[PDB]
């Protein structure tokens, strides 16, 4: 998701969400201190890389340990 | 002085629309049918009879195959359609 | 500032004390939500129907019309309804009361515009209320007996649901 | 006593409620009390809300109920003090008598006259909160 | 004046024959009054003819047809081309009594009154309006009784007078 | 007859006046909610809001928790509701710490002292409402079975 | 199967009545075209096509419900 979809779509969605929170009663009493923005281009590349790499490692580690354990242990 | 918006006073006409739509939906649906869902009665009368039958069996809800759900759905669908159309006709045209 | 019926409550704003039977009794504030004239027309219609029902419960305990005991047998009050749904009397009553209540709906349209007093159908053939003082006394008596009759019909029908006797038979066979 | 038997202080509430309910029995005593008291209490709720916001300058606890005119009598300037004092004393007293019935099962007058109340305890049904009397045996002495 | 608790109809006047101030729905406030009076008189006259036509066939019959037991039943036993011819003849009679102006905003533009076709007091007009108004409801009653009991009106009245059911 | 108008008669603000947003029913309901009702201290707003939310918080924990089929289901559900209440109170506290400057004004919700009063009221109301729900479900068999005791 | 009837004079009467009713209704409600002035062949075709549509529906319905 972070490597295929890119920033401007998510920024426009977050703009709609900012409008929704500012216009919703009983929730506009609560205000953010930092403005919500989409992740930057490099940050999103890094985050997609991190989720991708963690999935790679955990998938293969589970497969290799459980397969060797099931066949031999 | 019901405001339908920030500065838009509007007459909802809830008594007239409710009464006229109820009568204009119930009276045509008094037409009988010999099908087992109606049981020889009209849609409104079979619905009211089903209400009485299932209220005679309180706690116990009507079953899935019981005609109450289909009668209720069709009757309230036609009633809501009549109420919407009656609200449109009376609030808009008013003549 | 304070109500007369409930002395520890502030007087309702929509209750000025002009309508008959107004003792400032609205603790739940229903007249602030709904229209006061719609509520008054509802109160008078419920009360008049209850007056007829109370007098009818007592008289149907006292006597029945010729040929009624052939059709209803020993059934009383509520038990009559179902039977005379099949015979057809309740259908005729429903038809003609619905016909009258169409013009009653037009009268409700008149009273919601402010151009008609609630419950006023101009029905005084015998001219009982020719004096506005006698008119006021009759309005107070009508609304008091209507509310008492609402209580009475509640009591009579629920006593019949409990014992199956009816009002006067329960008064005798208690 | 033909309806509920010899129960005295809080088993009246329990016994009536055991015989109350559609299907459960024929009595409706506590439910009738709850109905009429709840009507009075809703009408009181509106007054508390009005006096809280300041829309009414009525005194707290004043419902205008003085049919016999004791406020227009002599010595009425201390009646509120006697009301509040006897109110607090009755609060403490009914706390006393209820916690006495929960242990001895007697009731107020038998408890007052039977001064060594742990030598003769009347057998009584458990209340509708029996868990609260659980530490009496293990944690507490359980003299009775 | 007919319904005292409702406001008077603003499009109604006592000059109209048969006026009683009876328009609770307000048809006159939404439709042309002359069209309504013309329709009332035609419904009237046709219902008077129908009242007579549901009574007299119970006793006398034309030999050209088969005598239906019920005078209402006659439309089911005579040839239907009779009814089609009656429709077409009534239509040419509507075209001839009028001047071909068989529509609103074509009617009454000659200054034609509602209901006059040159066949003749204003007490007589009220008599007409009332005897047609009564005949409409009477025709409804006679037709539905003759349909529900499957018997003639005088046969119903004199013999049995059983309650109608369906 | 137009039902949608610019918000606050301002056509360039980012809002519209709609029947859902600006009708008399909506205005009455919003102005009568404890978060907006006039004449309330922030503490009492907190008390009302906490009573409502803490009262309804017991139910899902009691009926759907891992101990729901045990005899201590209600006790576990109330304890879970209390833990959620404490977590939310910590959330309220840190929000007020980072969101507001220390000002003399204390009669408004969006002040530091006002938010602390609101948090105190919300904690006390939430604990009270959860305890009230616990008492009612403990003592009434209708609430234990969600109506199935009538069958 | 719903009962339909063989052709008779009643069927012809219903069809003719439906056609004439639709001709008059088309005279009254058609927006773009003494009372039968401007009456043209397409309007007659439209009215008689609706007259067969309404007559067919009425004949089938009255045969269904027993009126025949
Ligand atoms: C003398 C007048 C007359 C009479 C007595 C009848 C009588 C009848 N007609 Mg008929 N009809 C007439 C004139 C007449 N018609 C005319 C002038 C026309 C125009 C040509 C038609 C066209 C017509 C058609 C096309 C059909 C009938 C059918 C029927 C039969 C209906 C059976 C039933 O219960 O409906 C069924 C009742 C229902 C509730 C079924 C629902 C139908 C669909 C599935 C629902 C569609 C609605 C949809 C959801 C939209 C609603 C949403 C909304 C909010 C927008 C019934 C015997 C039907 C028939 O013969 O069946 C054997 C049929 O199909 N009629
Ligand atoms: C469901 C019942 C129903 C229907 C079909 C209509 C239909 C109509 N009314 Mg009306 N009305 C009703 C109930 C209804 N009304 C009631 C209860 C009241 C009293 C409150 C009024 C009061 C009222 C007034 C005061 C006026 C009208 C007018 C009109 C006409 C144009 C305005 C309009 O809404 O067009 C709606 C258009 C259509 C229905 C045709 C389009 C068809 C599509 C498929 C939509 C239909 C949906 C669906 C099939 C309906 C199913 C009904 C359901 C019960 C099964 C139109 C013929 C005005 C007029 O000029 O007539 C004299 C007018 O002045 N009405
Ligand atoms: C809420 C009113 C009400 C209802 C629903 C019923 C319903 C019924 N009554 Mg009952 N009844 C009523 C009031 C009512 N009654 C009154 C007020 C009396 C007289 C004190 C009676 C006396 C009575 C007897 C003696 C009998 C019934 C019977 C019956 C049953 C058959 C109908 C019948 O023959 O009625 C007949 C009833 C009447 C002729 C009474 C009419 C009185 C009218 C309504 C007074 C109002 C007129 C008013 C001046 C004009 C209004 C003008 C308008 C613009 C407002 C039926 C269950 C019969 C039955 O089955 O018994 C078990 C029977 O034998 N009724
Ligand atoms: C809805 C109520 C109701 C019902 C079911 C009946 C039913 C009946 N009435 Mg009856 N009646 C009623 C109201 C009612 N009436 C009222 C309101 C009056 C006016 C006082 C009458 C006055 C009346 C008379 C005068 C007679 C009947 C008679 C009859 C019976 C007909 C017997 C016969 O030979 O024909 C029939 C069972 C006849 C009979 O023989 O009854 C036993 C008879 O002579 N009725
Ligand atoms: C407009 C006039 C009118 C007309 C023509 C009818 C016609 C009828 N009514 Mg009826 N009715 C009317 C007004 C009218 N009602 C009014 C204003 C009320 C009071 C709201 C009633 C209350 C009423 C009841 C309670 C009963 C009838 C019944 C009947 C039926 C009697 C059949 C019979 O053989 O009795 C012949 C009797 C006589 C000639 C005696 C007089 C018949 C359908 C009876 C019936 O069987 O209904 C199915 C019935 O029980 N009606
Ligand atoms: C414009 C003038 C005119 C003409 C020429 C006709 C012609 C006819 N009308 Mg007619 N009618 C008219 C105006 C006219 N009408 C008007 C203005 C009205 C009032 C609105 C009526 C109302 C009316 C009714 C109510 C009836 C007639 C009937 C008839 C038919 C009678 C012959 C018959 O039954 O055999 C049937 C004829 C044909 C199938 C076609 C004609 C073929 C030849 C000519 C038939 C010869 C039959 C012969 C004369 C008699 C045979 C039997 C004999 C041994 C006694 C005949 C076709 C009757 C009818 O339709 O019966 C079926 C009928 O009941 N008409
Ligand atoms: C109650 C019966 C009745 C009455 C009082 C009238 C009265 C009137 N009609 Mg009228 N009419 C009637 C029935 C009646 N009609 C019927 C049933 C039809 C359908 C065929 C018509 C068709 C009709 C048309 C087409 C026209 C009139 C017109 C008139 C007016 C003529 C003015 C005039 O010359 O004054 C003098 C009026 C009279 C002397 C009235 C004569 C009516 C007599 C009294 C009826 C005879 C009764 C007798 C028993 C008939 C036997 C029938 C039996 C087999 C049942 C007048 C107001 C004309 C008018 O100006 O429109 C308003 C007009 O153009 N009428
Ligand atoms: C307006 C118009 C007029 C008209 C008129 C109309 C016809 C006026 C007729 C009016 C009548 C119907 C008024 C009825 C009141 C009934 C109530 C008050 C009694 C209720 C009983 C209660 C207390 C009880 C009960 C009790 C319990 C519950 C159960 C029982 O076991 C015991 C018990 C019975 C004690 C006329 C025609 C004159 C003309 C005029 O020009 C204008
Ligand atoms: C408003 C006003 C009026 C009103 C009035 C009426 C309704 C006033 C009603 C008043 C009530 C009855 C006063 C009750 C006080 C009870 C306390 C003081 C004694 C408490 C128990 C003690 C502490 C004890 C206990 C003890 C211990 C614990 C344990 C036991 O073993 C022994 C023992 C029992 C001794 C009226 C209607 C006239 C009209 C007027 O216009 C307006
Ligand atoms: C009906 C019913 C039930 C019930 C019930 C009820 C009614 C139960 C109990 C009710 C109440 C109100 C108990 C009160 C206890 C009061 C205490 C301990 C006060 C102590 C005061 C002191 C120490 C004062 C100290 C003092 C102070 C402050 C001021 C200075 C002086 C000093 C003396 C030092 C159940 C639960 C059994 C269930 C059943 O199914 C239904
Ligand atoms: C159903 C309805 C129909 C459809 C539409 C709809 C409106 C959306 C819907 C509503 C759904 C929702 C919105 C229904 C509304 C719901 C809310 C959840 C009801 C909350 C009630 C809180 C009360 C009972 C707790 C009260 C405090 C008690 C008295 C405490 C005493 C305590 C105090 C502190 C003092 C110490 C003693 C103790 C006991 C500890």
């Amino acid at each position: 998701m972070f490597l295929i979809s890119w920033r401007g779509y998510w920024q426009e969605l977050i703009e709609t969400l900012v409008w929704a929170h500012e216009r919703t009663p009983l929730a506009n009493l609560v205000r953010w201190k930092d403005k919500p923005v989409a992740l930057s281009i490099v940050q999103a590349r890094l985050v997609g890389l991190i989720h991708f790499t963690a999935g790679y490692i955990f998938t293969y580690a589970a497969f290799v340990i459980a397969s060797t354990t099931g066949k031999f242990g | 002085k019901f405001e339908v918006s920030d500065g838009t006073p509007y007459d909802l006409n809830v008594p007239l629309v409710g009464a006229a739509s109820f009568i204009g939906w119930v009276v045509p649906t008094l037409l009988p049918s010999q099908i087992p869902l109606y049981g020889g009665k009209g849609l409104s009368t079979a619905f009211f009879a089903s209400i009485g039958t299932n209220l005679a069996k309180f706690p116990a809800p009507p079953g899935m195959t019981d005609p109450f759900w289909l009668l209720c759905f069709i009757w309230h669908s036609g009633l809501f359609a009549t109420m919407i159309l009656g609200s449109i006709g009376y609030n808009g045209y008013a003549a | 500032a304070m109500s007369d019926s409930v002395p520890f409550l502030k007087q309702p704003e929509a209750l000025d004390g002009s309508m008959a039977g107004d003792v400032g009794f609205d603790p739940l504030g229903f007249s602030s939500i709904g229209d006061i004239n719609f509520l008054r027309e509802a109160e008078l219609k419920h009360g008049r129907i209850a007056m007829l029902a109370a007098a009818g419960s007592i008289a149907q305990d006292i006597f029945t019309f010729p040929g009624v005991s052939k059709v209803v047998g020993t059934a009383k009050m509520t038990g009559v309804h179902d039977i005379l749904v099949k015979q057809g009397a309740m259908g005729q009553l429903l038809l003609w009361l619905s016909f009258l209540e169409v013009f009653g709906t037009i009268a409700l349209l008149e009273t919601l515009d402010g151009k008609r007093a609630p419950g006023d159908f101009k029905f005084d053939p015998l001219n009982f209320s020719k004096n506005p003082e006698t008119f006021k006394r009759y309005q107070l008596a009508e609304i008091k007996n209507g509310r008492l009759a609402m209580m009475g019909v509640g009591g009579m029908v629920h006593g019949y649901f409990i014992t199956g006797k009816g009002p006067l038979e329960l008064l005798g066979n208690f | 006593t033909s309806v509920i038997g010899n129960v005295k202080m809080t088993s009246v509430h329990d016994t009536f409620l055991s015989m109350e309910g559609p299907g459960k029995g024929n009595q409706a005593a506590m439910h009738q009390l709850l109905l009429w008291l709840g009507i009075l209490e809703i009408a009181t709720s509106v007054a508390i809300i009005q006096s809280f916001k300041g829309e009414t300058n009525r005194a707290p606890g004043d419902f205008g109920f003085d049919p016999l005119g004791f406020s227009k009598k002599a010595g009425a300037e201390t009646m509120a003090l006697k009301e509040i004092k006897n109110g607090r004393l009755a609060m403490i007293g009914i706390g006393g008598m209820v916690h006495h019935y929960l242990l001895t099962g007697k009731g107020p007058l038998q408890f007052l006259g039977g001064i060594p109340n742990y030598k003769s305890c009347v057998s009584h049904p458990d209340s509708l909160l029996p868990w609260l009397i659980k530490p009496v045996g293990a944690v507490l002495p359980k003299i009775c | 004046l007919a319904i005292p608790f409702l406001k008077a109809p603003a499009n109604l006047d006592s000059s109209m024959p048969g006026y009683a101030g009876f328009d609770p729905l307000g048809f006159s406030d939404n439709y042309d009054i002359k069209w309504l009076q013309e329709s009332e008189l035609k419904h009237g006259r046709v219902a008077m003819l129908g009242v007579v036509g549901l009574l007299v066939p119970e006793f006398v019959h034309l030999p050209m047809y088969d005598a239906a037991s019920t005078p209402y039943d006659a439309y089911t036993t005579v040839p239907a081309f009779a009814l089609t011819q009656i429709l077409m003849g009534c239509g040419i009679h509507e075209f001839r009594t009028h001047k071909g102006k068989m529509s609103p905003d074509n009617m009454f533009d000659d200054g034609r009154a509602p209901g006059d076709f040159g066949w003749g007091d204003a007490v007589m007009a009220t008599k007409e309006i009332k005897n047609g108004r009564l005949a409409m409801l009477a025709f409804g009653g006679i037709l539905h009784q003759q349909l529900l009991t499957k018997m003639g009106t005088i046969a119903h009245l004199t013999g049995g007078f059983k309650p109608l059911e369906f | 007859s137009q039902f949608i108008k610019p918000y606050n008669d301002d056509p360039f603000v980012g809002n519209l006046a709609t029947p859902v947003s600006t009708s008399s029913f909506t205005k009455s309901l919003l102005s009568n909610l404890p978060a907006y009702r006039a004449g309330l201290s922030p503490l009492l707003r907190g008390v009302e809001i906490g009573l409502t939310h803490g009262y309804f918080l017991v139910g899902p924990f009691y009926k759907l928790g891992p101990l729901r089929n045990s005899d201590v289901a209600l006790l576990s559900g109330f304890f879970s509701a209390l833990g959620l209440i404490i977590i939310l109170v910590a959330c309220l506290t840190i929000y007020g710490v980072v969101s507001f400057e220390e000002t003399e004004a204390k009669d408004q919700l969006q002040t530091a002292k006002g938010w602390r009063q609101f948090t105190s009221g919300w904690l006390v109301g939430s604990v009270g409402g959860a305890s009230f729900a616990y008492i009612l479900i403990s003592n009434i068999p209708f609430l234990q079975t969600a109506g199935m005791s009538m069958l | 199967v719903p009962q339909t009837v063989a052709w008779s004079a009643k069927t012809g009467a219903v069809m003719v009545l439906s056609n004439i009713l639709c001709i008059v209704a088309g005279r009254y409600v058609i927006q773009v075209k003494g009372s039968f002035a401007g009456f043209g062949l397409p309007e007659l075709l439209a009215s008689t096509s609706l007259g067969h549509i309404v007559g067919s529906g009425a004949i089938l319905g009255l045969s269904y419900v027993g009126v025949l």
